[PDB]
């Protein structure tokens, strides 16, 4: 448990895993969903993967 | 997006220098706007960031006729606030009069700071009623925001004056800032220095020097108002988010305010909501009842038990709230800051739509109507008459005020479901 | 391959004088042209390899009724450029008169050099517009040169002249001298005085001495244009490489200048690039947009963040194009030199083709329309009507530089893929 706590940072992830992936940032989710609304209402059967990469970026 | 704060008057001035000044020492921030040695906050919203972390905060200062404008500047905190725009009656006509011939470049003051952000969502104004050049100069500038801005959202930190009622045209006064308030605002929040006043009398034996320590009670509760916005978290992250839920009809737009360690210089949440809903707690001074309520808790809350706490207040009938369609208490949680003293841990502030205030609009509609009879203080000062030569927006303003004080009562009654 | 730059005209004579001496300072050259104890570069392209390690450059100095032409000889540096090739009015008419006297002796200096040279490549104006003497003659020698060297290209740094617009006949000189630029330049690098001024004053309090001061800030753009071509690497080694991306029509071949830090006297990449968008930065004064835009930076700049970097401000989206072309901003990298000062360790310029410069070219066919209907200064000088009895060039150019303004706006529209 140590190392795991120090060379892997076990416990710092799950801060940052219910932070970023199950909303709890809070504002990290709503600057996102506001750059993400014109590339969105598009159909995405038309949707390239480098312009969503590209703009994640923007929002962390 | 960030909020541009257009503190005006030198009565909005002085509770805009203390807000700023507040979240200075609350924030990591000194004097000199430098980040502290000393110092997890969101700061982009209310503080600029400049390239060495001189965090200015976004403050529009407007002196008209200026005299603590001067006192202002010779601060340790004028190099704090250096966007460098400050820029040179008691009538609220004379008020107007002025704001209209330098509209423009205050205009473009406005302007540079829209630029300057990434984006702006809302103009905060510390305004003051009937206050003399605040009042007249706030109403026009309040009138071009909304038509330059159409999409963007004006809030008000109305500081509604009650003194026991000097201004001997403080009602004629008041009177039209409402109209323009009432129509050309998206949201207002009121307050009351009779009300402010008599918890000075209560927490402390303060009475002749009211204005300058309730100040400090107007700041609290103003830097509280904001601290989810201020402060993240997974719900109320934006402004316009929180805003929705405390007015449900655009007419309907004053809100409430309290603090329940009133006496702010350990306690379960359970507690501090009760002693919210007293009256004592309360800064604002036929049945009646709140349109919705909202609260905001700030300490070591255990918050898991924010539920089971609910539940008991909702059993206990503690409040009535509205009979047309739904409404319900939301509790919601934040962090209070570190570095500052945290003692009492636990301070909750509450921010309601009631239907009494209705009746402090009225009580200046009474002293106005009594007045307008009278005709004692026409002024018929040559600005006043020349301005206002028929004195129609005056009436034009007491039935927009009086369908406000009727559709106030209307939302007691059960059909606000038919027209209000 | 090497480039001759046939610096004319007293002003002009001033801008090569200094780029020259600049680029004596920054490469290892002393005054007198000998390598200095103190001092890898391709020296080659812009300094002929003399056999005693003098490195001249291979300057072509015109002087026409010199003045500033003998200040130059008596210089420290008047040993450092001795090809030994320097051959002795204010209207353009009288300045290209003169020229075709002394044609042929100017014109054997040009291929003196052009022998000395292993592959000619490239004629470097330092092009005065509106410049007396300057423009006139060289335009004529503009005109001589594309006939003798089909090949070839030739460039022009002109300064172009806005002082808030003494010279009365200025409009018409500069509309003359376009007309040839336009049909008899492969390319044209624009300056403007004011826009200079302006910056001038924006980083200093210099108001009155404004050309000796900006003759430093041409300079640092002239030396910066050329440092991706003087250093090795296999970065745009050759100028004709780097022509072809930032001009991509024949006739738009004008292009706007800016420098990240003005103030030159760390830094990310992401930072200098968002930088020089911004318009303080830019140095020149119905939808419009940028035609094709690149970038070179001088100094310590991290190669893995560049892509981050380039990705960063397209979402920024600072500079906005919507061109008949599918042109895109473009990243390029050069050493900043050894020897001479490191501040701002990463600084930046900007090369880029924009329709804004049609407008400066509209203001002074603004000025000559306005002056041609009152022909207030017809000059009627007996050069001027006997060089000039038809007047008809004059609405030639007004005809060929119509046609560019349209050609520029037709840019903007969606279809220049049909006739501009
Ligand atoms: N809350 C609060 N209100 C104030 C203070 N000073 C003045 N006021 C209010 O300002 C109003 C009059 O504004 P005034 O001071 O005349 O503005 P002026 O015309 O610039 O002097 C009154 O209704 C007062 O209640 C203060 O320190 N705190
Ligand atoms: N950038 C810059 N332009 C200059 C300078 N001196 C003159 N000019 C420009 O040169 C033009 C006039 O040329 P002029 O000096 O009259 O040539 P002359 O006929 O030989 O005297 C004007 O448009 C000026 O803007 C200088 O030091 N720097």
């Amino acid at each position: 448990l140590d190392v795991l706590n120090k060379k892997y940072s076990l416990l710092d992830h799950m801060q940052a895993m219910r932070r970023y992936l199950l909303l709890g940032q809070g504002d990290f989710i709503r600057h996102l969903m506001d750059l993400l609304k014109p590339e969105l209402v598009r159909p995405a059967t038309t949707l390239y993967q480098h312009n969503l990469t590209g703009i994640l970026e923007t929002a962390v | 997006r960030e909020i541009i704060t257009l503190q005006l008057g030198q009565c909005g001035n002085q509770i805009g220098f203390e807000f700023w000044k507040q979240l200075c020492a609350e924030h990591g921030i000194s004097p000199e706007g430098i980040v502290e040695e000393f110092a997890t906050d969101r700061k982009d919203v209310f503080f600029y960031q400049a390239d060495d972390e001189h965090y200015i905060p976004r403050a529009v200062l407007l002196d008209l006729e200026p005299r603590v404008i001067h006192s202002i500047l010779n601060s340790p905190y004028a190099k704090l606030y250096n966007p460098e725009n400050i820029y040179l009656g008691n009538n609220w006509a004379s008020g107007f009069s002025q704001g209209e011939k330098i509209h423009e470049d205050i205009f473009d003051i406005i302007d540079r700071e829209a630029d300057g952000s990434d984006s702006l969502e809302g103009f905060v104004l510390c305004h003051s009623i009937a206050g003399g050049t605040g009042s007249g100069l706030g109403s026009y500038l309040l009138e071009r925001l909304n038509d330059r801005y159409p999409k963007k959202l004006v809030q008000t930190y109305s500081v509604f004056p009650n003194q026991d009622e000097d201004v001997v045209v403080q009602p004629y006064n008041s009177l039209l800032t409402l109209k323009r308030l009432t129509q050309n605002a998206d949201c207002v929040v009121v307050l009351d220095n009779t009300a402010l006043n008599r918890i000075a009398t209560d927490r402390l034996h303060i009475q002749n020097p009211s204005f300058s320590q309730i100040n400090q009670l107007v700041s609290t509760i103003m830097s509280a108002s904001t601290t989810t916005l201020r402060y993240p978290g997974y719900m109320n992250n934006d402004l316009i988010g929180l805003i929705a839920s405390l007015i449900p009809t655009p007419r309907l737009h004053f809100l409430m305010t309290g603090y329940t360690p009133l006496t702010t210089d350990k306690t379960t949440v359970l507690d501090v909501m009760r002693r919210l809903l007293q009256p004592k707690n309360v800064m604002v001074s036929t049945n009646h009842c709140y349109i919705a309520i909202l609260n905001i808790i700030q300490g070591e809350v255990d918050p898991t038990q924010v539920h089971k706490s609910l539940q008991r207040i909702r059993e206990r009938k503690l409040a009535n709230f509205i009979p047309w369609g739904p409404a319900s208490i939301q509790v919601a949680l934040s962090r209070k800051s570190p570095y500052l003293p945290s003692a009492h841990r636990v301070s909750g502030l509450m921010m309601a739509n009631h239907t009494s205030i209705s009746s402090l609009f009225e009580r200046t509609c009474r002293q106005y109507d009594k007045l307008r009879k009278r005709e004692a203080f026409l002024e018929q000062f040559r600005k006043e008459d020349m301005f206002k030569d028929n004195f129609d927006e005056m009436d034009t303003s007491r039935e927009i005020v009086q369908q406000l004080i009727d559709e106030y009562h209307a939302a007691t009654r059960p059909d606000y479901i038919s027209w209000g």
